[PDB]
RNA sequence: UUUUUUUUUU
RNA sequence: GACAUUGUGAAGAGUCAGACUCU
RNA sequence: ACCGGGGGCAUUCGUAUCAUUACGCGAGAGGUGAAAUUCGUGGACCGUAGUGAGACGCCCAACAGCGAAAGCAUUUGCCAAGAAUGUCUUCAUUAAUCAAGAACGAAAGUCAGAGGUUCGAAGGCGAUUAGAUACCGCCCUAGUUCUGACCGUAAACGAUGCCAUCUCGCGAUUCGGAGGGUGCCCUGCCGAGGAGCAUCCGGAAACGAAAGUCUUUCGGUUCCGGGGGUAGUAUGGUUGCAAAG
């Protein structure tokens, strides 16, 4: 059900006699019989988990901690990526670009991996057969196949019915519409084909 | 960094070797090994092994500058060469 | 004898899905079931074992590489970033 | 009328300049949340050599930063130093060469400052051809005595000295005697300084500045 | 028929050449084509020096200069009149005019 | 209104000309430039749009604004010329020198002229086409 | 931009000329 | 700023 | 949006005659 | 201490354009032949100081250089290559031109992924006009930029194929060398470039140190033309995703 592959890392644990287990999404170049480096004072090599703070600009992060101590939480699907774009030290804080395109600011302590998600590229490859996408949704939930509203009947979706197969009313809808009601395009800001950039 | 390699090929072509870690490590052994060069992407605790038997024989590692398949390529071989012994210069001026 | 002029992978597609779809298809499916050299041993025996994983059949080193290609374009570019930064 | 809510400052300059009296500035008196002085804190002057030496470099300019007031005095330091449009255009001449170069040197008490030099190939004095042109291998090794002589008289000193020796160009001068031995260099200056990093204000210092 | 030997052009050794856009016309010429004028003349014109010196608030200042280089397409040179159209023979003299 | 001068001091502002082909601003501020003491154009003096940038505007706006600046106690001015510069014309329009002249007349002492036109080291593409303006 | 317009026109005969004979 | 035309042969 | 949960300090502005109001 | 904007990959810097933040201003700004569309008191434009993006490398910059041509210009590092010059070094005819065949090949254009500052086909408006599907102005989409692939065409021009050889004078210029004087000067210095003006002969002429050494024709070799159109059209073949070659 991921498209990135999983690390399963062996850790001494410092306070008694037993190894811990960690699993993380790996980046991409890490390999088994790798040394992970994970603290404030671990050095910038690919897989080393370390505070944000102690990167410079332009260093390319994965597993991303929203909050510090949630454990990595941001950049986890398969080749993606966070940049780290700016510090402020007297307020403790850097800014970094999600792979979305926004920018966030989050705690200087949020830890962090070096690297980007293994595994990228994978949605280039058409899924030619519909059999593909039933066994890729048959490893993730119930989601497939999608009918289409406008072949339903009015008693089970708001475009539904008609003597012709159409919507009749506008397809986008206010966010604080019904749960029954809202379908469509939700709070739309703008529809029809992106021309220029956005 | 390119001398090396026309000294590698006149000790190929003119001087004694022994291509190999195996043989590497029974020519430090047995004390006839001049010189010992290793590839860079030797496993790593190999490269300490046979760091240890050069300090334990008084012999000079050099770490030549690719991998195998390179350092393969330099002694004109057409396999891969991680770890190979010189035994006798020969025509050629490697050792020093 | 050359059994396909232009297919190859992708022949076993037949005439499904489109002719287009079928060349972009081609790349990948050549780059994710060819063979490549390993960093470690240095030997051409790099296969790709699941999307993302890449095992060696001689040193047994697995990798986590690319979906198709044993290693991507950024992940390079990445790398070569941390070595300039730490070589300076 | 809307001027009568403007209270007027007097801007000085610190202690490398003859002429500490740089000119009068103004500003809302303070109401409410605004401060006069909090406003002041931070504006940039552009004065002149020639008002604050009165010496006949007139077309090097100076930028000095206000982060202090005092009653009706505003306190300044240097913030970046550029030469005048009109004497560089007059300095580029053609059938000369021209060099360039740029470098980050760091003063003793946290100021990195990125320095830019612009110089020009010299004609030799029984000279019959027409243009100075020089190979361009001698231009990179020009380039790079240029760039070594910066950071031998700027790290060292910290940024009173720097400014000190900014305000005679002293270092345009050196390296118009010591650069020549390559290729005899001509109209040699420090075309622009400017402030890459710099540290905490402190108002101890700046109060020995001033 | 040739106009000129060298085809308008100051291109010898060469293949490609840069263009400029010309000051009026904003037209992309090769840089060896446009007509080039370095101009240097006082910040303020004849007529006013003198105002200005009375009004000088310095014993002695020295007047800036305004240096410009202007180039220009052979179109908008010629409606300028920076140059003009000469006879056939004196076509060929290459020395620049009294100034 | 104003400073205190010390009997004959010259108090200096700094008068940015910006003379465009199509307008000119006569603008007066402090020495560091963030405060603005008084400004007029020649729109703000002629009716017609075609005479914005004529002389005699920059003429009758340098007037007023020697007469703001007597009124307010500035006797002294640094001129900074300005053009369009960027990718357009970089040659000043025809009302700088009308209004240097004006604020001479008027009688404000002139300290340091200087050109501060925007100049590239290298430019985006310019407004007309590959061919200009063919018109 | 005499002989290039006929070039223009030519080729558009000949993709109408195309698509009649497909 | 605008400024398109001038039947056939001789 | 109002009231309650809802506490402890500063700065500004406005009301009053030490309180109140807001920010 | 070689020479060079020759190529590739990383990297540094610069103002400018645009957007935006803070502060001041106060009603225009923009644009034109004149205007209008447009922006502006929700305070534009203008100032000063920052911040961000992408593009581009002014001046220096030239009858200068390099490259097979197309083309090539911010600093630095690395990578491979090369010209000329020097040579009492080596091999010894290994050479010239080349059907078929192959690499590279501006701009536009096509496919995929990123970017989207500026400019900007198409499109939409404001003008001008008899009309104006245009020139002018305003807002812009593809594109312009990067990476990986296609296309293989330009007034891709010096409208002059390549190799060798002979025929004129002058003074300049780029690179290297030789010899002197103090980086520069001199040597009617030697080669190799890129030109210019004194040019035999040639040419229908314009003009050409080659377009000369051709009825006194004949150094070698490749490609191409045969009055103007129809027409680079039809058809066939082949290449391409298409446009088209």
């Amino acid at each position: 059900g991921r498209g990135a592959p999983l690390a399963i890392i062996a850790f001494r644990d410092p306070y008694k006699y037993k190894t811990v287990k960690t699993t993380v999404v790996a980046a991409e170049g890490m390999h088994t019989g790798q040394f992970i480096h994970c603290g404030a004072k671990a050095q910038i090599q690919i897989g080393n988990i370390v505070p944000v703070g102690t990167l410079p600009e332009g260093t390319t992060i994965c597993n991303v901690e929203n909050k510090s101590g949630d454990r990595g939480v941001i950049a986890r699907a398969s080749g993606n990526y966070a940049t780290v774009i700016a510090h402020n030290p007297d307020t403790k804080k850097t800014r970094i670009r999600l792979p979305s395109g926004a920018k966030k600011v989050v705690q200087s302590v949020n830890r962090a991996m070096i690297g980007l998600v293994a595994g990228g590229g994978r949605t280039d490859k058409p899924l030619l057969k519909a059999g593909r996408s039933y066994h890729k949704y048959k490893a993730k939930r119930n989601s497939w196949p999608r009918v289409r509203g406008v072949a339903m009947n009015p008693v089970e979706h708001p475009h539904g019915g008609g003597n012709h197969q159409h919507i009749g009313h506008p397809s986008t809808v206010r966010r604080d519409a019904s749960a029954g009601k809202k379908v469509g395009l939700i709070a739309a800001r703008r529809t029809g084909r992106i021309r220029g950039g956005k | 960094a390119e001398n090396i390699n026309s000294r590698l090929s006149m000790v190929m072509k003119t001087g004694q070797y022994v291509l190999g870690y195996k043989q590497t490590l029974k020519s430090l052994l047995n004390g006839k090994a001049k010189l010992v060069i290793i590839a860079n992407n030797t496993p790593p605790l190999r490269k300490s092994e046979i760091e240890y038997y050069a300090m334990l024989a008084k012999t000079g590692v050099h770490h030549y500058n690719g991998n195998n398949i390179e350092l393969g390529t330099a002694c004109g071989r057409l396999f891969r060469v991680c770890t190979l012994a010189v035994t006798d210069a020969g025509d050629s001026d490697i050792i020093l | 004898a050359k059994r396909t002029k232009k297919v190859g992978i992708v022949g076993k597609y037949g005439t499904r899905y489109g002719a287009s779809l079928r060349k972009m298809a081609k790349k990948l499916e050549v780059a994710q079931h060819s063979r490549y050299t390993c960093s470690f041993c240095g030997k051409e025996a790099m296969k790709r074992k699941a999307t993302g994983i890449w095992n060696c059949a001689k040193c047994h080193k697995v990798v986590a590489g690319g979906a198709y290609v044993y290693g991507t374009v950024t992940a390079a570019t990445v790398r070569s970033t941390i070595r300039r930064l730490r070589d300076l | 009328d809307p001027f009568s809510r403007k209270e007027w400052y007097d801007i000085k300059a610190p202690n490398m300049f003859n002429t500490r009296q740089v000119g009068k500035t103004l500003i809302n008196r303070t109401q409410g949340t605004k401060i006069a002085s909090e406003g002041l804190k931070g504006r940039v002057f552009e004065v002149s050599l020639g008002d604050l030496n009165n010496s006949e470099a007139d077309f090097r300019k100076f930028k000095l930063i206000a982060e202090d007031v005092q009653g009706k005095n505003v306190l300044t330091n240097f913030h970046a130093m550029s030469m005048t449009h009109d004497k560089l255009c007059s300095i580029v001449k053609k059938w000369h060469t021209l060099i360039e170069a740029n470098t980050a040197v760091k003063t003793t008490d946290g100021y990195t400052l990125r320095v830019f030099v612009i110089a020009f190939t010299k004609k030799s004095v029984n000279q019959v051809k027409k243009t100075s042109y020089t190979k361009t291998s001698k231009i990179r090794k020009i380039r790079s005595e240029m760039i070594g002589c910066i950071e031998k008289e700027v790290t060292g000193c910290d940024l009173k000295e720097v400014v000190s020796k900014l305000i005679p160009d002293s270092i345009g001068k050196d390296i118009e005697k010591t650069c020549s031995k390559l290729y005899p260099l001509q109209e040699v200056y420090i075309r622009k300084v400017k402030i890459i990093k710099r540290p905490k204000v402190d108002l101890g210092r700046l109060h020995d500045l001033h | 028929t040739f106009k000129r030997r060298n085809h308008g052009r100051n291109k010898k050794n060469r293949g490609h050449v840069a263009f400029i856009r010309c000051t009026n016309c904003g037209r992309c010429c090769p840089k060896d084509k446009a007509i080039k004028k370095f101009v240097v003349r006082n910040i303020v014109e004849a007529a006013a020096v003198r105002d200005i010196g009375d009004a000088s608030a310095y014993t002695q200042y020295a007047l800036p200069k305004l240096y410009h280089k202007l180039h220009y397409c052979i179109a908008c040179a010629i409606h300028s009149k920076v140059v003009r159209n000469r006879s056939r023979e004196a076509r060929r003299d290459r020395n620049p005019p009294p100034r | 209104l104003g400073p205190q001068a010390k009997e004959g001091e010259l108090i200096f502002g700094v008068a940015h000309i910006f003379a465009s082909f199509n307008d000119t601003f006569v603008h007066i501020t402090d020495i560091s430039g963030r405060e603005t003491i008084v400004r007029v154009t020649g729109g703000m003096k002629v009716k017609a749009d075609r005479d914005e940038s004529s002389p005699y505007a920059a003429m009758l706006a340098a007037q007023d604004v020697a007469d703001r600046c007597k009124q307010l106690g500035i006797n002294a001015l640094h001129i900074k010329l300005r053009a369009t510069g960027g990718t357009r014309t970089k040659t000043p329009g025809p009302g700088a020198q009308s209004a240097l002249r004006a604020l001479a007349r008027a009688g404000m002492k002139i300290g340091r002229i200087e050109d501060v036109t925007p100049i590239p080291s290298d430019c985006t593409r310019r407004k007309g086409g590959r061919r200009g303006r063919r018109l | 931009m005499r002989e290039k317009w006929r070039k223009k026109r030519m080729r558009r005969l000949k993709r109408k000329r195309r698509a009649a004979k497909k």
